[PDB]
């Protein structure tokens, strides 16, 4: 299907002390 | 106020939010000593830094007209502000289901690599927590773009919304209603995370020199940087680089106006012409509403990090912590086998509102879980042990009946205890939105824990349909299907 699929909204990790 | 004075402030901040976890129990009293402090620095400040003359809909013509000069598609769609959804896109003629109808060229979109490319160059090449995050990252390049009125994103940041419906902007009382959920503990750290980050950002801009020339050096309120970040949760994006070998995130001009439904992921990155591009999900006739299908999250994460609860959501799912007890004298062969088949001794598993609620890994897992020492034996020896761990994870070739009963068993009963912990029960959370006038923040709480409740109930009854199955194949002394 799509090479690059687009999530919109995509969950991402904002803990800077774990990360 | 004096800058002295929020400057104390800010620094008892950063050290309340860089102090550890106080334990589970304490994470409510910590989260409302948070807000607290918070609260008495917003209310010292002047809300965000930059604000418009203008409505929000006065610039999205700018907005068409710059992404047109740019090569977006910008015909057949105009901007309407939708009462369930906010503003979103709605159809002017007739657009066909699989039919490209948006189009955003690269160079509109904001990135990482633009923000190292902008006046946050410098201090992004100097803090270690921009270099490992880029949505902060994002963050701040929104912010001092925002604050430059030559920026070249100006007609974008000017159509953005001014507030959201992230748990950042609830009240109080409206968390509260997320009191003994799974939800209500990354609400928390959410809420610590972003204010630690501001008091953090804000002592780092006031002593690095390489922030010299950013704006916010001028003014960096509380209420910019929740803005900010909530922008960025609500709307960012992943798309590989220029070279198609890394990927980076990204805010999508035009096309993040488009407001979410069930379907299928219809948007994908075009390497070739360097843009992002949109099928129709759907047919929309003229009149109707774009929608586009964001992603399969959960109702927990378009809340928390969406700032909004969908109705209808076929992805549901809550957590549910399993692992082997090392008391568990079979645990070393349980172990094993999990590590032969690809699990973890003790994991997060999910359950959704599904038949069956559980995944391959989850089943796979639970098989373990309940095995005896001779099937155990029978998954780690011999020259049939690798078929079986292979079929672990599918529900057409159970290891036996009895494991099959044992397992539901088990997870119909953890189901029923984890719903005795919550503080309501489903039906008084009906009663609740059935005789109660509520703010959409305080509904999209209620129906969250209503929620994670009615996928629990889900699962019990679903584990104790299939215990009831399995246990009859056993009375009934079924041959067990073997794949071959
Ligand atoms: N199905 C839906 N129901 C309610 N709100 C939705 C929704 N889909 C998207 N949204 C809203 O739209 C945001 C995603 S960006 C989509 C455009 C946005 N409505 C705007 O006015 O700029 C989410 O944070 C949420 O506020």
């Amino acid at each position: 299907t799509l090479k690059y699929p687009i999530e919109q909204g995509i969950v991402t990790n904002w803990d800077d002390m774990e990360k | 106020v004096s800058p002295k004075e929020i400057l104390n402030l800010t620094s008892e901040l950063l050290q309340k939010c860089s102090s550890p976890a106080p334990g589970p129990g304490k994470e409510w009293e910590e989260y409302v000593q948070i807000r607290t402090l918070v609260e008495k620095i917003r209310k010292k400040q002047k809300g965000l830094s930059v604000t418009f003359d203008g409505k929000r809909e006065d610039y999205f013509p700018d907005l068409m007209k710059w992404a047109s000069e740019n090569g977006a598609s910008v015909e057949g769609f105009e901007m309407v502000n939708f009462k369930e959804e906010g503003f979103g896109l709605r159809a002017t003629r007739d657009i066909k289901a699989e039919e490209l109808f948006l189009w955003v060229p690269r160079k509109l979109l904001m990135t990482v690599e633009s923000a190292k490319n902008s006046v946050l160059g410098p201090l992004y090449s100097q803090d270690r927590i921009l270099q490992a995050m880029g949505n902060i990252a994002l963050a701040f390049h929104l912010l001092c773009e925002r604050a430059s009125p030559n920026s070249f994103w100006q007609p974008y940041i000017q159509t953005l919304p001014s507030e959201y419906d992230t748990p950042l902007y609830f009240e109080e009382d409206e968390v509260r209603y997320l009191q003994s959920t799974q939800a209500i503990h990354d609400v928390f750290s959410q809420y610590k995370n972003t204010a630690r980050q501001y008091a953090y950002f804000y002592k780092v801009i006031q002593t690095h020199p390489h922030a010299n020339k950013l704006p916010l050096k001028d003014s960096f309120t509380y209420e910019d940087y929740r803005w900010a970040v909530s922008s960025v949760m609500t709307r960012q994006n992943q798309i590989p680089t220029e070279d198609g070998s890394r990927v980076t995130l990204a805010l999508i001009p035009l096309w993040d106006m488009c407001n979410h439904t069930n379907g299928l992921i219809t948007t994908g990155y075009n390497l070739e012409d360097d843009r992002c591009e949109c099928v129709a999900l759907q047919d929309f006739r003229a009149g109707e509403q774009i929608y586009i299908f964001y992603g399969t999250r959960s109702n927990a994460e378009f809340v928390i990090h969406s700032g909004f609860f969908f109705d209808n959501n076929s992805h549901d799912r809550v957590k549910i912590k399993l692992g082997v007890s090392k008391s568990d004298r079979l645990y070393a062969m349980k172990a094993e086998v999990l590590a032969r088949a690809g699990i973890p001794t003790s994991s997060v598993f999910a359950l959704h509102f599904t038949e069956p609620p559980i995944s391959a890994q989850l089943l796979a897992f639970l098989r373990v879980f309940c095995m005896t020492e001779e099937e155990l034996k029978e998954h780690l020896l011999g020259d049939s042990a690798i078929d079986r761990i292979f079929t672990l994870g599918n529900s057409e070739f159970p290891v036996s009946w009895d494991n099959e009963v044992k397992l539901w068993t088990f997870l119909e009963d953890r189901a029923s205890l984890l719903l005795k912990t919550y503080k309501t029960t489903i039906e008084e959370d009906k009663s609740v939105l059935k005789n109660h006038d509520l703010s959409v923040r305080a509904k999209m709480a209620i129906k969250l824990r209503l929620g994670e409740k009615e996928i629990l109930e889900k699962a019990v009854k679903s584990a104790a349909v299939n215990r009831e199955y399995y246990r009859q194949q056993m009375e009934e002394k079924a041959p067990l299907p073997k794949y071959e």
